[PDB]
RNA sequence: AGCGUGUCCUACGCCGGCAGGCGCGGGUAACCCGUUGAACCCCAUUCGUGAUGGGGAUCGGGGAUUGCAAUUAUU
RNA sequence: AGGAGUGGAGCCUGCGGCUUAAUUUGACUCAACACGGGAAACCUCACCCGGCCCGGACACGGACAGGAUUGACAGAUUGAU
C-alpha cells in the first residue's frame, strides 16, 4: 500500500467522521477517492487494521461496511497527519 | 500475476450477477430489477410492497 | 400554457383523496380542467417457490403489485398552478407536473 | 466425498530471496581525490526518472529497471 | 493432398485473409474475427521448432493446453502435445487434418467398457 | 439448367471442390470416404462411427438400447 | 433519460428494505422500531420512531449527525 | 384472441431462398412494436389403404448467427 | 357410469447402477425421481489434473535506513507475455 494511498485514505475520513465502503475487492476504483487511484482493497485493507486498534467502529449490512471514528481515533491521526489542533472532523462542529 | 489476476471475462452468465442483499448466485430475480435470490425476496417482499392476494 | 398533472400511487384510496382534493381546488378557483381519466392499473406479478430447499409438495407464492395512475389537465399559468399542489401532499402519491 | 491427501509434487518450489548488496550506490560514482566525478553507468533519456537513475550494464544490452527500456 | 482443389504447396502460399474462402462457415468465421495473442504465441513455436531441426527428422514436441485451435497448412508437419485434462497426449498433423480443432484429437474420457452390473 | 447452387447433396467437396448431385449408386460411395476420413484421421467423431456409439453428442445413458444386447 | 414506472416503484421499496435493515442492526440496543420516508422535493426526511430517543441523537446529537452522513454516502444523496 | 414483457421491444426501406444482413425512425410505453392480421377452425386441390406422399429418429455435405472460446455437433 | 390417457415405440429429461482422474452433491412410499427456479461450453463449481497470490488484522521479539522491503527488460524455462 503506497505510502500517499495510505494517506489520502486517512485524511479524508478525518473531514467526516465515518466511511462507507463495498465489500468489493475487486472493484478498481473507490468512489469517494477518484482522481487519487486508490483501489478499494486498500481502504478495506486500513479500516481493517485501524479497527483492530480500537480506532473505529463498523456495521456491516447488504455488501456494505459502515465505518465510524471513534474519541481514539480523532486523537490518533490528528498526531499521524500532522494536523493543526484547529482542526475538527465535520460530525463534530454542528449544533 | 497483475495482469492475471481477475482476468476471465465476466459480462454474462451466472458468474457475473449476485443478490443484492446475500451475495448467492442461484436462483435470482431479474424481474423488474428486483436482482434479490429466490430467498431473500419471500423475505423482504413486503418491505418492497407485494402482497399475496390470490 | 397547457398544465399536465400526472397522479400515479399503489393505495387508490389515497390518491383518489388527492385527486379529488386537487380537482376541487381548481374549482374552487377560476379554472378550467379536464376531468381525471383512469389508465388501466398496473399488475406486477411475481410466482415464487415457497420452500427453500426444493423437498415438499411444490406450491408457489404469487405476489403482485398494483399501481394507479390519473392524468389531469389544466389551463392557467404556473404561478396560478403552483399552490393547490403544494397544500395537499400525502405520502405514497407521486405528483408530476409538465408545461406543455 | 471423501478427502484424499495428496501433497506430492516435484520437490518444493523455493521463493526467489533477493541479494543483500552493500552500498550499491559506490560503483554508480568514480571520485578521485582531485574532486571531479565520473559517472560509471549509462543513464536513460526519460522523464519519469531522468537525472538519476542508471540503466543495467548488462553483456549485450543497457536497461533501465523503471522504465523497462532495452538499448541492444 | 489438396483442399477444395487446391494442394499444400499453394496453401502455404495462399493469405491468411485468403484461406477463408475454403474452409467451412465456422472456420471462416474464425479467421475474420481473429486469431490472439495465445495463437500467435503457439504458431512461433511451432515455427521455430520446425526450423530448428533437422531436415530428414521430425520437429520437438510444442505442448499447449489450446484444444480451440484451427490447424492451419503452416501447421501441417508438426509434433503438437494436446493436453486432454491430465496429462499431454502426442498428435502429429497429418494432411487431412488442416480443416478440425486440435481437441478432436485427444480425448478427454476413457471408453466405457462395462462391468458386473450391481445393485440395479 | 440453371439450378441453384444451395439445392445439392455435396455442395462444397472436400477432395475437389465441386458443386455435384451424388445420386443412388454414388451417394453411399461418397459416405464410406466420409467416415474413412475420419477414421484413418483419427477425429472423436470418426472414432464415434467406428465403435458404434452416437455422434452429434447425445445422452447415451437411457435411449438408444437396440442392437446392443 | 429517466426510468420507466415498474421499475421506479420498484426501486422505492427495495431502497426502503435496505435501509431498515441498516437501521436494524445499528440502533436496536436503543428502542429501534420504525422508519417513515417522506419525499419532499426540497429535503427527504428519514423520521426514525424509537423507544430511548436520547441514546438515538446522543451527547451533542453526535450520532444522528454521524447517521445523516453516511447515508448519504450509501444511497447518493447530494449533500 | 387474452394474459404478459420491453432501453432492449422493434415499425419503415434495400440485398438475400432462407436462416440472416445494411440505413434511418419510434418507444422509460392505453403514445411505439400493435387495430398484437396466432394456431387449431374454415374453403378449394393432389394423394388413395400401402411401414404409403403416415411418422419423424439417425446420419453426410454446405450456409448463418451468440460469444473470448461452439471441436464431446450452442442455436 | 364414463372421458382422456400413462404402462408398448422413437426421442428429450431426472434417478439408480456400471465406468471414470473426476464423472461434485442433497432428497428414497403417499410426505425422493422436469425437485434443489439444478435448461452446467467458460464463469456458475463444489469434483479432477496443474500453476500464481495473501486479500496471515493486531501485540511482542529480531534484523534493518552504511537500507527493512518493492517491482522489473532479455536468454532459458513454462500451457501461458
Ligand atoms: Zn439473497
Ligand atoms: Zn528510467
Amino acid at each position: 500500500m503506497p505510502k500517499k494511498n495510505r494517506i489520502a485514505i486517512y485524511e479524508l475520513l478525518f473531514k467526516e467522521g465515518v466511511m462507507v465502503a463495498k465489500k468489493d475487492v475487486h472493484m478498481p476504483k473507490h468512489p469517494e477517492l477518484a482522481d487519487k487511484n486508490v483501489p478499494n482493497l486498500h481502504v478495506m485493507k486500513a479500516m481493517q487494521s485501524l479497527k483492530s486498534r480500537g480506532y473505529v467502529k463498523e456495521q456491516f449490512a447488504w455488501r456494505h461496511f459502515y465505518w465510524y471514528l471513534t474519541n481514539e481515533g480523532i486523537q490518533y491521526l490528528r498526531d499521524y497527519l500532522h494536523l493543526p489542533p484547529e482542526i475538527v472532523p465535520a460530525t463534530l462542529r454542528r449544533s | 500475476h497483475q495482469q492475471l489476476y481477475w482476468s476471465h471475462p465476466r459480462k454474462f452468465g451466472q458468474g457475473s450477477r449476485s443478490c443484492r442483499v446475500c451475495s448467492n448466485r442461484h436462483g435470482l430475480i431479474r424481474k423488474y430489477g428486483l436482482n434479490m435470490c429466490r430467498q431473500c425476496f419471500r423475505q423482504y417482499a413486503k418491505d418492497i410492497g407485494f402482497i399475496k392476494l390470490d | 400554457h397547457r398544465i399536465r398533472i400526472t397522479l400515479t400511487s399503489r393505495n387508490v384510496k389515497s390518491l383518489e383523496k388527492v385527486c379529488a382534493d386537487l380537482i376541487r381546488g381548481a374549482k374552487e378557483k377560476n379554472l378550467k380542467v379536464k376531468g381525471p381519466v383512469r389508465m388501466p392499473t398496473k399488475t406486477l406479478r411475481i410466482t415464487t417457490r415457497k420452500t427453500p430447499c426444493g423437498e415438499g409438495s411444490k406450491t408457489w407464492d404469487r405476489f403482485q403489485m398494483r399501481i394507479h395512475k390519473r392524468l389531469i389537465d389544466l389551463h392557467s399559468p404556473s404561478e396560478i398552478v403552483k399552490q393547490i399542489t403544494s397544500i395537499s401532499i400525502e405520502p405514497g402519491v407521486e405528483v408530476e407536473v409538465t408545461i406543455a | 466425498k471423501k478427502r484424499k491427501k495428496k501433497s506430492c509434487t516435484t520437490p518444493k518450489k523455493n521463493k526467489h530471496k533477493r541479494k543483500k548488496v552493500k552500498l550499491a550506490v559506490l560503483k554508480y560514482y568514480k571520485v578521485d581525490e582531485n574532486g571531479k566525478i565520473s559517472r560509471l553507468r549509462r543513464e536513460c533519456p526519460s522523464d519519469e526518472c531522468g537525472a538519476g537513475v542508471f540503466m543495467a550494464s548488462h553483456f549485450d544490452r543497457h536497461y533501465c529497471g523503471k522504465c523497462c527500456l532495452t538499448y541492444c | 493432398f489438396t483442399y477444395r482443389g487446391v494442394d499444400l504447396d499453394q496453401l502455404l502460399d495462399m493469405s491468411y485473409e485468403q484461406l477463408m474462402q475454403l474452409y467451412s462457415a465456422r472456420q471462416r468465421r474464425r479467421l475474420n474475427r481473429g486469431l490472439r495473442r495465445k495463437q500467435h504465441s503457439l504458431l512461433k513455436r511451432l515455427r521455430k521448432a520446425k526450423k530448428e531441426a533437422p531436415p530428414m527428422e521430425k520437429p520437438e514436441v510444442v505442448k499447449t493446453h489450446l484444444r480451440d485451435m484451427i490447424i492451419l497448412p503452416e501447421m501441417v508437419g508438426s509434433m503438437v502435445g494436446v493436453y486432454n485434462g491430465k496429462t499431454f497426449n502426442q498428435v502429429e498433423i497429418k494432411p487431412e487434418m488442416i480443416g478440425h480443432y486440435l481437441g478432436e484429437f485427444s480425448i478427454t474420457y476413457k471408453p466405457v467398457k462395462h462391468g458386473r452390473p450391481g445393485i440395479g | 439448367y440453371k439450378i441453384p447452387d444451395w439445392f445439392l447433396n455435396r455442395q462444397k467437396d472436400v477432395k475437389d471442390g465441386k458443386y455435384s448431385q451424388v445420386l443412388a449408386n454414388g451417394l453411399d460411395n461418397k459416405l464410406r470416404e466420409d467416415l474413412e476420413r475420419l477414421k484413418k484421421i483419427r477425429a472423436h467423431r470418426g472414432l464415434r462411427h467406428f465403435w458404434g456409439l452416437r455422434v452429434r453428442g447425445q445422452h447415451t445413458k437411457t435411449t438408444g438400447r437396440r442392437g446392443r444386447t | 433519460v429517466q426510468i420507466s414506472k415498474k421499475r421506479k416503484f420498484v426501486a422505492d421499496g427495495i431502497f426502503k428494505a435496505e435501509l431498515n435493515e441498516f437501521l436494524t442492526r445499528e440502533l436496536a440496543e436503543d428502542g429501534y422500531s420504525g422508519v417513515e420516508v417522506r419525499v419532499t422535493p426540497t429535503r427527504t426526511e428519514i423520521i426514525i420512531l424509537a423507544t430511548r430517543t436520547q441514546n438515538v441523537l446522543g451527547e451533542k446529537g453526535r450520532r444522528i449527525r454521524e447517521l445523516t452522513a453516511v447515508v448519504q454516502k450509501r444511497f447518493g444523496f447530494p449533500e
